[PDB]
């Protein structure tokens, strides 16, 4: 290690690093190699977290770290202390590009494909999800960018399940996702097994998975403008949606023009927050 | 109250006992055996001479520095050659003198603050080592909000 500074003992190197700030730390990290690795040392962050934990005057429900019995115990006898530093620092927001599981009968019964419309929408910059994680055994999903700001990812499940019945790959999706999208068929001619769909929704929205009160956007959807529509108040009321007691919204939608989608998506993003 | 300190190459240094105990590393050897001369196999003479100067200056005060502004005198004391600075950083660590460690490490820290790196890079002779594309990936990843 030709650098006088790189050769020092790690104990002593971290001690030096203890007087810096996260911003500094990133510049030093950008020297690459070791420094990038070591600037992120779990131990340095424990020290920072323990220090400065006692300097913060707010703690929301979404940010109170696991047992302080666990945050504050023997170094070895968790992490990513850096990540935990971030959630707890009340002046810092960790970053996230929401992902949503889109399933529903509406994806296949409508004579115009919604999915194939979302895919051909100049306005949302749909682009193949990068293998960079984002993979599962279902694909990377499709990234979209709402009016050049909020980016999000949708995993379109064309077949969910085989009572529960949630397929296993699908449960990996149910846990890592932030919200759900259910594409109901609002076309007035369609006969429904409301109870089935409600069950099927539930099955997927199951709290044993990613628990939380993850929002459910349901797209009351029809092929195009001229098709006679079931009003959404009545649709919402047929799927028994009153029972889910966790955020939901039924947004009317047209496969062809995507009329209504953009309002619906805006709602789901704003719902997921921290 | 006089104690013998033996450099890494013998050398002198007859310091007052309170001044030597200031290094825990020493205080604990003085309790192993009588230890008359005191062998310090890591610290040379040049450095130990500095170390004694620093200790004799702070003898009558210790407590609570940490992230307190480096005092004016220490600032001068430390206007030394870079390699010499790190040599102090090691003596402090070897002799376990917390105050000297605080102030030497903090001065090193203050050098890194506010650099590109490319400055941080020149300053400490550190190996670039990110291949062509390696950069952006660490540079976007190391943009602390």
């Amino acid at each position: 290690a030709a650098s006088t500074l790189t050769r020092l003992p790690i104990d002593v190197q971290l001690y030096i690093l203890s007087f810096l700030s996260p911003h500094d730390l990133c510049q030093l990290g950008s020297t690459n190699h070791y420094w990038n690795e070591t600037v992120r040392d779990p131990i340095l962050w424990r020290y920072f977290l323990l220090r400065d934990l006692p300097s913060w005057s707010s703690v929301d429900w979404k940010s109170l770290p696991d047992l302080e019995i666990l945050k504050k115990p023997i170094s070895e006898v968790f992490f990513d202390y850096m990540a935990v530093y971030r959630m707890c620092c009340p002046y810092l927001i960790i970053q996230n590009e929401p992902r949503f599981a889109m399933f529903g009968p509406g994806l296949e019964e409508l004579n115009t494909s919604l999915v194939l419309s979302l895919m051909s929408s100049e306005e949302l910059c749909p682009t193949a999800g990068l293998p960079q994680r984002q993979i599962d055994g279902i694909g990377s999903g499709v990234n979209f960018q709402l009016n050049n700001q909020h980016k999000f990812n949708i995993l379109i499940l064309y077949s969910t399940t085989r009572r529960y019945s949630v397929i296993p790959q699908i449960q990996k999706v149910c846990e890592v996702v932030d919200g759900f999208i259910y594409v109901a068929n609002a076309e007035a001619h369609k006969r429904h097994e409301w109870q089935d769909e409600f069950s099927h929704i539930m099955a997927m929205t199951d709290p044993a998975f990613g628990s939380s009160g993850r929002p459910l956007l349901v797209l009351s959807c029809i092929s195009q403008g001229d098709v006679k529509r079931m009003p959404c108040f009545y649709l919402a009321h047929e799927l028994h949606l009153n029972l889910l007691n966790h955020p939901w919204l039924v947004q009317d939608t047209e496969a062809e023009t995507l009329t209504g989608f953009l309002n619906g998506i805006e709602w789901i993003l704003e719902e997921v927050e921290s | 109250a006089s104690i013998k300190l033996q450099s890494s190459d013998g050398e002198i240094f007859e310091v007052d006992v309170e001044i030597a105990k200031q290094s825990v590393t020493i205080k604990t050897m003085l309790e192993d055996l009588g230890m008359d001369p005191v062998p310090l196999p890591n610290v040379n003479a040049a450095i130990l001479k500095k170390v004694i100067q620093w200790c004799t200056h702070h003898k009558d005060d210790p407590g609570g520095s940490g992230t307190d502004d480096i005092p004016v005198w220490d600032q001068e004391f430390l206007k030394v050659d870079q390699g010499t600075l790190f040599e102090l950083i090691l003596a402090a660590n070897y002799l376990d003198i917390k105050g000297l460690l605080d102030v030497t490490c903090k001065t090193v820290a203050n050098m890194i603050k506010g650099k590109t790196p490319e400055e941080i890079r020149k300053t400490f002779n550190i190996k670039n080592d990110f291949t062509e594309e390696e950069e952006a990936q660490v540079r976007k990843e190391n943009q602390w909000c």
